[PDB]
Formats: structure tokens, sequence, C-alpha cells
């Protein structure tokens, strides 16, 4: 009305141009006031005509337009006002973690991450032993995730551990996570009394009780070490879970001094323990793989 | 860790809040304390003290409704008192056992000069206990709000 341009130079950065048969019109949107020809940065909330916004909402300008902003939850559908929308349903609402779970509620969406983890429903640093059956929480980079400690063992081919293994001197106070024995360093956890001097160790140390049957879930078990004349003088605690496959993996911990160290029973992958000497004759007994 | 009041209010692993119902004298005259025993409303347990040791503190102890308008008083915790509302962290608290322990912290709190009436409303917020947890092992801190109900209302005469 007030406001016909001559060129397209005229109009502010700030107001909109259009070329209707070469001639120029400057009007300024929603969001900024003025004659048309020059416009501020002002909220058309408070124009001539005033602005059309719920009362529970906040009426704000944004680039290109006013806007009518809800409180999170809701989304502003025009002639409708605040809507009820699931915010967690559009990923340009809701921004959550990947495992965490978005949650509507009323004036926010809330990211959760599932019951059993210990977090602010960004980083849900979950503690061993939380997580539901096959799964345990174990790091991965930066953050901890429940995973199966199938897959995300350690493993070791240490055979000072085996119970014959006298000689040497050992310090397991790097062992933590999850681990597997192969190869030399032995199928499984020992599970008897391993006498002193023994597994390249002062003092060794040896799982009490039996590995469970496969495929049975995370639970506690009792180990136990030998020094001086008594065996099993302190007793601690240590976790073995069964894995697809017939292999076994462990919950392996620092010990309380610098002299202790688990041993490991041999593989026997064999009837016959033909490893040993001819001279030497084999035992093939159940529970006894040995040669005397 | 985890705790749970004498009327079945719980908090899991975690941290949170629980609403603790306690039982008040019906009168109490200016200058006799007022007692709350809140060592037999709130319980805690240790959840894996074969290892870790931990350790609990009342870091902060205010009063709130009528008491922080027409009381003042003292918090016994761990059997010394201390000033209420407090001014200063109390001393650790370790739990060591899964058998429920409880929190060792009683409220003597003696009416203020008051022209008479109710000064306490049955179901007005009296107090508010942030328990604050750690210990030995690693960078634990939760918080467990108790917030502090009157079942019954508490008449102090005039004086
Ligand atoms: C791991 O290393 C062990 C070396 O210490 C080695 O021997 C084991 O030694 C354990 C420590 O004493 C022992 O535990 C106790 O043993 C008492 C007697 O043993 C019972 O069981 C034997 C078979 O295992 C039998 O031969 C015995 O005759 C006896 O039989 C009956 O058993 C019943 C139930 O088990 C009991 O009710 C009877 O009392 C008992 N006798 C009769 C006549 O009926 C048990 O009395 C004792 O019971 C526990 O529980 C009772 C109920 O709650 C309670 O009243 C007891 O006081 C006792 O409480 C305490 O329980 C703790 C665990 O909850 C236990 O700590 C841990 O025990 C583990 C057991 O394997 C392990 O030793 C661990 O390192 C310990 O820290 C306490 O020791 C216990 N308190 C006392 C004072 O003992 C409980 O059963 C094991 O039985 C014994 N196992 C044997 C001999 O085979 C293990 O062999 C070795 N494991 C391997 C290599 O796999
Ligand atoms: C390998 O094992 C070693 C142990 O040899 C382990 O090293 C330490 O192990 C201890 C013991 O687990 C850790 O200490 C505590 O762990 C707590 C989490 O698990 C324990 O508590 C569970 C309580 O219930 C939770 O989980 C269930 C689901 O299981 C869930 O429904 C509940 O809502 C709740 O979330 C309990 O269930 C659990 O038992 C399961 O898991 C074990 C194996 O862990 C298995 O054997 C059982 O059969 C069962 O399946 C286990 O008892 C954690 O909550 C706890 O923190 C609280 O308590 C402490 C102590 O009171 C407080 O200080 C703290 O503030 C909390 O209140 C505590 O963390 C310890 O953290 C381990 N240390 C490290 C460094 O990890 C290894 O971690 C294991 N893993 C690896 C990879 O090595
Ligand atoms: C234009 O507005 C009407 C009514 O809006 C009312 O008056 C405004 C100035 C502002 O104060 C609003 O908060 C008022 O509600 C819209 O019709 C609906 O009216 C009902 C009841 O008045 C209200 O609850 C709804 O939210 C309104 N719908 C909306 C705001 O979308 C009408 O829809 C508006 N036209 C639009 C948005 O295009
Ligand atoms: C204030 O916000 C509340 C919720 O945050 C709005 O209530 C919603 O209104 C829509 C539209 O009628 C309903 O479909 C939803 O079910 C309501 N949700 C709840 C939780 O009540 C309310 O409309 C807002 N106020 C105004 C004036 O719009």
């Amino acid at each position: 009305d007030t406001s016909e341009a001559r060129w397209c130079s005229e109009c502010h950065s700030n107001a909109t141009c259009t070329e209707d048969e070469a001639v120029t019109t400057c009007t300024c949107q929603e969001g900024f006031t003025g004659d048309g020809l020059t416009c501020v940065d002002l909220d058309e909330c408070a124009i001539p005509g005033a602005h059309n916004c719920s009362a529970n909402s906040s009426c704000v300008n944004t680039p290109g337009s006013f806007s009518c902003v809800c409180p999170e939850g809701f989304r502003l559908s025009p002639g409708l006002g605040c809507t009820d929308v699931d915010e967690c349903a559009e990923p340009g609402l809701s921004h959550c973690h990947a495992l965490a779970t978005c949650v509507n509620v009323v004036g926010s969406y809330l990211c959760v991450c599932p019951a059993g983890y210990r977090g602010d429903g960004w980083h849900c640093e979950c503690s061993p032993g939380s997580c539901g059956p096959g799964l345990d929480c174990v790091p991965e980079g930066d953050a901890l995730v429940c995973a199966d400690p199938c897959q995300a063992h350690r493993t070791l081919d240490e055979y000072w551990r085996s119970t014959e293994y006298g000689e040497g001197y050992a310090c397991d106070t790097d062992l933590r996570g999850w681990y597997r024995f192969v190869g030399q360093g032995g199928a499984r956890m020992a599970e008897t009394c391993v006498p002193v001097l023994r597994c390249n160790t002062a003092a060794p140390m040896w799982l009490n009780g039996t590995h469970p049957s496969s495929d049975e879930g995370i639970v506690s078990r009792k180990a136990c070490a030998h020094w001086s004349g008594h065996c099993c003088l302190w007793d601690a605690s240590v976790q073995v879970k069964a894995c697809a496959g017939g292999y076994y993996v462990y919950n392996l911990t620092a010990p309380p001094e610098c002299h202790l160290a688990y041993c490991t029973d041999p593989s026997s992958v064999e009837g016959t323990c033909e490893e040993c000497s001819i001279d030497e004759d084999c035992k093939s007994n159940n529970g006894r793989w040995h040669c005397q | 860790f985890a705790c749970k009041t004498a009327n079945g209010t719980a908090i899991p692993i975690g941290g949170g809040s629980a609403n603790v119902y306690v039982n008040l004298a019906p009168v109490v005259n200016v200058g006799q304390n007022l007692v709350v025993d809140l060592s037999t409303q709130i319980f805690c347990h240790n959840d894996y003290p074969e290892t870790i040791t931990d350790y609990v503190t009342l870091q902060r102890g205010a009063a709130y409704g009528g008491v922080l308008s027409s009381f003042s008083g003292t918090v016994k915790y761990n059997g010394s008192s201390y000033p209420f509302p407090t001014t200063s962290e109390t001393p650790r608290v370790v739990y060591n056992s899964r058998t429920d322990k409880p929190w060792p912290v009683a409220l003597y709190l003696t009416p203020v000069s008051s022209a008479g009436g109710v000064a306490i409303k049955a179901g007005s917020l009296i107090a508010v206990l942030i328990l604050r947890q750690t210990n030995n092992y690693n960078s634990d801190d939760f918080q467990f709000v108790w917030n502090i109900y009157a079942n019954n209302d508490v008449v102090v005469p005039t004086g």
C-alpha cells in the first residue's frame, strides 16, 4: 500500500522480495513489524491485529514467521492450537540417546532408558549383574552397555596357570573383565585345591563349586586360594556363564595380594593322554585325566 | 543398597524419594521436647556387603511446615546431637549387612512461644531429609529424600 518498490534492492533482508512482471513490492512477513518498506526484528505477538497463539503456549518469533511453540509433548496445528502429538514419534522433536526410550509427558519429552540402568536419561552407566538374562553390562568405547559375555569376553592362553607349573612368579592384579582360557592355558578354571608354589605363582587360586550346565546364566560362585598348610583360608566370589560351543566365560577380578593367581585345569580333549609318556601310564578315569 | 519405610514405601537402586508418615504427640507444652524417633521409620540395607563398604551421611536436615515456623530443636544423628536445621554434614554411617538396619536419626523439637492453637496440622510436611551415600569403592553418590509428614495435630498451649 505504501511500500511499492522500484527495484528488489530496496527490500531489506528482513523482507521477502517478489517480482511480479518486474514490479517489486517489499512485504515483510509475520514476525517483522513495519510498513513493508522497512521492518524491524519484533515479535508478531504485538502487531496491530495481534497474534493468535494458544494461551498455554508462548508466542515466539522464528526466522520467516512468528510461531507458537507449545510446551513439549504437544505441537501446534494451525486452527486447533496445541494439539496432542507423541513427539517421541518425530525425530525432529526428540533427540534421545539411542538406547534410551523417549516417553511423552506434559510439558516435555523425557528420554528414559529401561529399568535397571543408572543414568540421567542420556548416559545410563549400568552395573555388572543388573542386565537381563543372556546379557551383562560391559564397556563399548566410552559408554556402558549390556551385551552377551559369550562374544565380548577376552581370552587367555597362559600355560603358566596349569596346576603342575610350580616354577615362576606372578601377580593377577591385571585381570579384570570377562576372560576365556584356550590352548595350553587350559579349558576351564581349576576346581580343586592346588598345592602351594604352583601355577607359576606363590599362592594358587581355584574355583570352589563346579562349572554350570551349558547355557546356564550368570551365577555367582565361590573361589578359594591355598597358602601355608591351609587351603581356602580366604574365600572370594566369582561369576561363571556357560556359552554355546561348550566353553565358559569368567569374571576375573584382582586378588587382595600380589602373590595370588588363578589356576586352570588341563583341557583334556583326549580320552587318552598321549601327550604324556608311554612309560608314564595314562590313568583314564572319570574326572581324573592324568598319567602315572 | 535399597531402603524402605516402616509403612513399606521403598526406593529402588538409583535413588529417589519416599514418604515417611510418623506419629506425633497431640499436645506439647512450651519448653518440652517433641521427640520424633525416625530410627523406627527408615531402614536400609547393603545389597553386596561381601566387598564394597558403603558410607551413609545426612547431608542436610531442614525444618518444614509447622516445625519451621513454630518450633526449634536439634537432630540426634548416630547418638550425637547437631543443630536443626543442619549446618554441617553428619559423620558417615557404615552399612555392612543385607539385614535391614535403622537409620539412626531422632528429632528433638522444642516449641517457641506461641499465642496458642494447633501448630502442626495433619497431612503437613514437617521435615525433609536428604540421605547421602558414599563408599570406598567408587563415586557412588545417591540421594534418598525422606518427606516427613504428621499423622495428627499438635496443640501448643498458650505460654
Ligand atoms: C570349598 O572349600 C571348602 C573348604 O572350606 C570345602 O569343604 C567345605 O567346607 C565348608 C566350610 O565349613 C563346608 O560348609 C559348611 O560345612 C558344614 C559341614 O559340612 C556339611 O556338608 C558336607 C558336604 O559338603 C558334609 O560332609 C558334612 O557332614 C556336613 O553335612 C551337613 O550339611 C548340612 C547342610 O549342608 C548342615 O545343615 C549340617 O550342619 C551338616 N552336618 C550334619 C551332621 O548334618 C555345614 O554344617 C555348613 O552348613 C552351613 O549352613 C547351615 C545352614 O545355614 C549353618 O547352620 C552352618 O553354620 C553353615 O553356615 C555357614 O554357611 C556358609 C555358606 O552359607 C559357609 O561358608 C562357605 O561354605 C562353602 C561350602 O562349600 C565354602 O566352604 C566357602 O568357602 C565358605 O566360605 C560356612 O562355612 C558355614 N559355617 C560353618 C561353621 O561351616 C556348611 O555346609 C562345606 O560343607 C565343605 N564341603 C565339603 C566338606 O564337601 C569344599 O569341599 C570346597 N568345595 C568344592 C571343592 O567344591
Ligand atoms: C564380573 O563379576 C565381578 C565379581 O567377581 C564383578 O566385579 C564386581 O562385582 C560386584 C558384584 O556384582 C559389583 O558390585 C555390585 O554390583 C551390583 C549389580 O549386580 C549385583 O546386584 C544386583 C541387584 O539387583 C540388580 O540387578 C537385577 C538383575 O540382576 C535387577 O532386577 C535389580 O533391579 C538390580 O538392578 C544383583 O541382581 C546381581 O546379581 C546378579 O548378577 C550377578 C553377577 O553380577 C549373578 O552372579 C547373580 O546370580 C545375579 O544374576 C549382583 O548381586 C550393583 O548394583 C552394586 O551397586 C550397589 O551396591 C553397592 C554395594 O552395596 C553400592 O555401593 C552402590 O551404591 C549400589 O547401591 C555393586 O556395583 C561391582 O560393581 C563389580 N565391580 C566392577 C568393577 O564391575 C565384575 O564387574 C563382573 N563383570 C565383569 C565384566 O568383570
Ligand atoms: C484464532 O483464535 C481462536 C481463539 O483464540 C483465542 O483468542 C486468541 C487471541 C488467544 O488468546 C487464544 O489463546 C484464545 O483461545 C482459535 O479458536 C480456538 O479457540 C479456543 C477457545 O477460544 C481455543 O481453546 C483454541 O486453542 C483456539 N484454536 C487455536 C488457537 O488454534 C482459532 O483456531 C485461531 N485461528 C487460528 C489459530 O488459525
Ligand atoms: C496446556 O497444556 C495442556 C497439556 O500440556 C493442554 O491440554 C491438552 O489439550 C489438547 C487439546 O485439547 C488435548 O488433546 C490433550 O489431551 C491435552 N492434554 C492434557 C495433558 O490435558 C492444554 O490444552 C494447554 N492449554 C491450552 C489453553 O491450550
